[PDB]
RNA sequence: GAAACACGGACCAAGGAGUCUAACACGUGCGCGAGUCGGGGGCUACGAAAGCCGCCGUGGCGCAAUGAAGGUGAAGGCCGGCCGGCCGAGGUGGGAUCCCGAGGCCUUCCAGUCCGCCGAGGGCGCACCACCGGCCCGUCUCGCCCGCCG
RNA sequence: CCCCCGGCGCGCCGGGCCCGGGUCUUCCCGGAGUCGGGUUGCUUGGGAAUGCAGCCCAAAGCGGGUGGUAAACUCCAUCU
RNA sequence: UCAGUAACGGCGAGUGAACAGGGAAGAGCCCAGCGCCGAAUCCCCGCCCCGCGGCGGGGCGCGGGAAAUGUGGCGUACGG
C-alpha cells in the first residue's frame, strides 16, 4: 500500500533468496591464502619475475574506450616473427603468446615489435648446465646481479603527446567545425540513395537517345 | 541502536502505535504496487504519472558504449589544462594559442554554456555544438576536430 | 580547405595505416582440393541422386526453373541453398545432354 | 454504548510479541566539496583489526537537458564601414542585515575639537517569494535569407 | 634432544636418445540423418521463436556458421 | 561494475541478462582425416637379470594372440 509520495520500487526479493545468501565472512581469509599463495609463487620461481610473462600493448574495443591501452593476453605470431623468436620458444623465455591475435595496423604491430626489443635486451638468461654456458646465454657477471622483479614487467602506461603553443593561422581560424559535422553527418546518410537515383538517371538517358 | 527507537517508548501501550479500530492486520491493501489500477488508482495519477502505457521504439541489443559521449561546457573548459598554461597563454604577446585537448581529458562533445576569457585556444575536441564553435571563434581560437 | 579526421562519415575514424598479411590458414577451409573433387564425382558415378534430385531435374527438362526451385527450396530449406542446387542440378544436366549428342 | 444476563481470567513462578536484511524518501549529525567514495583488489595474542596504495578512481552517484528516434544541446547590446572595435551576464516589487548622515547627546561661562552614541531621510541590497523578459530541447505557424569538396 | 615421512642436488650403473632453424621449389589440407529448413512442446531477458528435444525434410565446398526484426539482392567483418 | 539496465510481461503483478572496463588466476594441447615409412605397433605366456607392500625395467624365445575392416612414428588449421 503506497503512502503519500515515493517511488516505485521493485524489490527482487520473491524467490526463496534466505537459502542462497552469500556471505562474505571469509573475506579477510581469502586475502590471506591468496598473498601466502602469491609469495609461495614467486619463491618457486625466484630469478623469474613474480608478475610472470611480458604482455603487450593493446587498445581497447567499443569507442567508450579506444583512447587507452591495456596489456593484452600475448604477442601475435606476426610480432613474434618481426622480432625474430620462434613461437615455440616464446613460453620459455617468459613472453606470452596467443595465436588468436590478428594485426590490422602497422603501429600496433610496430609498438609490441619495438617492445620485444627492448625486453630481449633486458632479458638475463641463464645457461641450460652451469658448466656450459652456451650461445644466447648472458655473460657471467650479470647473473650475480639477476634477481627477483616485482610488479608487471615494463609496466604500460597510457602516455599523451604534449602540443605545443602554436599561433592560429587562417584556415584552421576559418575552419567551420559544426557545418562540416552537419554536413559529413548527412553525407553519409544520403550516400546509398544518391548513388541509386545517380544511377537510375543513367536509366532513361539511353532510352532518350536511341 | 535500539534504544533509541520507537519500540522502547512504545512498551505498555496496548496498540503499540497502530491503534485500536483499525488493527494492524497483515496485508490490508494487498502486497507490494497491487491495486495500480483498481484502488490505488489516485497514488498512481497523483504521484507517478505516466506509469502505465508502452511508449516509443525498442532498441533490441543495446550497448550503452556506442553512445558513449561525455560532454564539456566552455565555462570549466580552462579547467582541463594547469593553470600555468592559461597565464602564460595571456603573458605571451607572440599570439600563440594552447592548445586543449578535451578527449585526452575524457569529454568528447563540447558545449558553449559559460563565457570564455578573452585568450585565443586551439580546441581539440570529437564533436561541437554550433554555439560552442561561435563562443571559441568570437575569443579568437580555432575547433580542431579529432576522431 | 583542411580535411580533420572526424567522428563521422563516409570515412570516419581514427586514420591509421592498414597492413596486410596472407590470411590465416583457418580461412582456406571449405576451398575444393583437385584430390577432393576426384572424390565427389566419382561417387556420384556410384551412388547416384536422391529421389528429390531426380524430381527437380525432370521439372529442369521441361524448363520451369520456377517451379524447380520452389521444390528444392521445400526440400532443402532456404533459398541460398536451393539456388546453389540449382545451378548445379541443371549443369549435370547440361553435361549429360552434351554427351548425349555426342 | 460494558458493572453487564458480551467474551478471556481459579492461583503462583519462569518464558512470551514491530525484529533483521535490502531498497527508497525526508529530517538530522560529521568529513570533504564540483567533486566525492575504495566498498573490490593489492602492499606492509588483541589482529578476521588498523595503516597504506590514485600510473589501483576502473566504476558509482553528481557536474545537462530534451526527443519515440535520427539527433540537437543552455545572454546579449552599441559604435564604424555583412565585417571591424567597445560594453559586455536581465529587470520590477517586497526584503533581515550593512552604508551615508539633516541634525542632536550638562558643573563657573562661552568659544571649542576628537572619539562614542542617536536619528528624519537616502542608498547598496543576502536568502526567499511574486511577476516580467531571456536561453536550450520537442512541436507548430509564418517567412526571408545564407554556406560550400560532391 | 631423539625418531619417522617425503624433499633438494651430487656421483655410479643399466637403459631409450640423433633429433633443430632459415630461404627456395614441389605437393597436401579436414569430422553428415550433421548443418540447415518446416513444425510441435518445453525453456529464455531473447522480442516474425535464446536454447533444448521429438517428427518430417535434408545439404554444401571461393563452402558453412554468426553479424539481437521476417525477406530478396549486394558488399564487408568475423570465426571454422 | 555494467544494472535493477536492454529486454520480457492479463506491458499488470512482476521478471531480467550480456559486451566493453578493473581485478583474482593464467597454460595450453591431442587425434581422425590427408599422406609417407617392409606393422616399423600392442597384449599374454616361458626363461634371465634388476628391484620386488603402486609387479615394473632390460634381455632372450621359428612361443601364443590382437592388428591391413588399420597398430605406431611424423603431423592438426597458429598451417603441414
Amino acid at each position: 500500500a503506497p503512502s503519500r509520495n515515493g517511488m516505485i520500487l521493485k524489490p527482487h526479493f520473491h524467490k526463496d533468496w534466505q537459502r542462497r545468501v552469500a556471505t562474505w565472512f571469509n573475506q579477510p581469509a581469502r586475502k590471506i591464502r591468496r598473498r601466502k599463495a602469491r609469495q609461495a609463487r614467486a619463491r618457486r620461481i625466484a630469478p623469474r619475475p613474480a608478475a610472470g610473462p611480458i604482455r603487450p600493448i593493446v587498445r581497447c574495443p567499443t569507442v567508450r574506450y579506444h583512447t587507452k591501452v591495456r596489456a593484452g593476453r600475448g604477442f601475435s605470431l606476426e610480432e613474434l616473427r618481426v622480432a625474430g623468436i620462434h613461437k615455440k620458444v616464446a613460453r620459455t623465455i617468459g613472453i606470452s603468446v596467443d595465436p588468436r591475435r590478428r594485426n590490422k595496423s602497422t603501429e600496433s604491430l610496430q609498438a609490441n615489435v619495438q617492445r620485444l626489443k627492448e625486453y630481449r635486451s633486458k632479458l638475463v638468461l641463464f645457461p641450460r648446465k652451469p658448466s656450459a654456458p652456451k650461445k644466447g646465454d648472458s655473460s657471467a657477471e650479470e647473473l650475480k646481479l639477476a634477481t627477483q622483479l616485482t610488479g608487471p614487467v615494463m609496466p604500460i602506461r597510457n602516455v599523451f603527446k604534449k602540443e605545443k603553443a602554436r599561433v592560429i593561422t587562417e584556415e584552421e581560424k576559418n575552419f567551420k567545425a559544426f557545418a562540416s559535422l552537419r554536413m559529413a553527418r548527412a553525407n553519409a546518410r544520403l550516400f546509398g540513395i544518391r548513388a541509386k537515383r545517380a544511377k537510375e538517371a543513367a536509366e532513361q538517358d539511353v532510352e532518350k537517345k536511341k | 541502536p535500539s534504544r533509541l527507537r520507537k519500540t522502547r517508548k512504545l512498551r505498555g501501550h496496548v496498540s503499540h502505535g497502530h491503534g485500536r479500530i483499525g488493527k494492524h492486520r497483515k496485508h490490508p491493501g494487498g502486497r507490494g504496487n497491487a491495486g495500480g489500477m483498481h484502488h490505488h488508482r489516485i497514488n498512481f495519477d497523483k504521484y507517478h504519472p505516466g506509469y502505465f502505457g508502452k511508449v516509443g521504439m525498442r532498441h533490441y541489443h543495446l550497448k550503452r558504449n556506442q553512445s558513449f559521449c561525455p560532454t564539456v561546457n566552455l565555462d570549466k573548459l580552462w579547467t582541463l589544462v594547469s593553470e600555468q598554461t592559461r597565464v602564460n597563454a595571456a603573458k605571451n604577446k607572440t599570439g600563440a594559442a594552447p592548445i586543449i585537448d578535451v578527449v585526452r581529458s575524457g569529454y568528447y562533445k563540447v558545449l558553449g554554456k559559460g563565457k570564455l576569457p578573452k585568450q585565443p585556444v586551439i580546441v581539440k575536441a570529437k564533436f561541437f555544438s554550433r554555439r560552442a564553435e561561435e563562443k571559441i571563434k568570437g575569443v579568437g581560437g580555432a575547433c580542431v576536430l579529432v576522431a | 580547405a583542411l580535411r580533420y579526421p572526424m567522428a563521422v562519415g563516409l570515412n570516419k575514424g581514427h586514420k591509421v595505416t592498414k597492413n596486410v598479411s596472407k590470411p590465416r590458414h583457418s580461412r582456406r577451409r571449405g576451398r575444393l582440393t583437385k584430390h577432393t573433387k576426384f572424390v565427389r564425382d566419382m561417387i556420384r558415378e556410384v551412388c547416384g541422386f536422391a529421389p528429390y534430385e531426380r524430381r527437380a531435374m525432370e521439372l529442369l527438362k521441361v524448363s520451369k526453373d520456377k517451379r524447380a526451385l520452389k521444390f528444392i527450396k521445400k526440400r532443402v530449406g532456404t533459398h541460398i541453398r536451393a539456388k546453389r542446387k540449382r545451378e548445379e542440378l541443371s549443369s549435370v544436366l547440361a553435361a549429360m545432354r552434351k554427351a548425349a549428342a555426342k
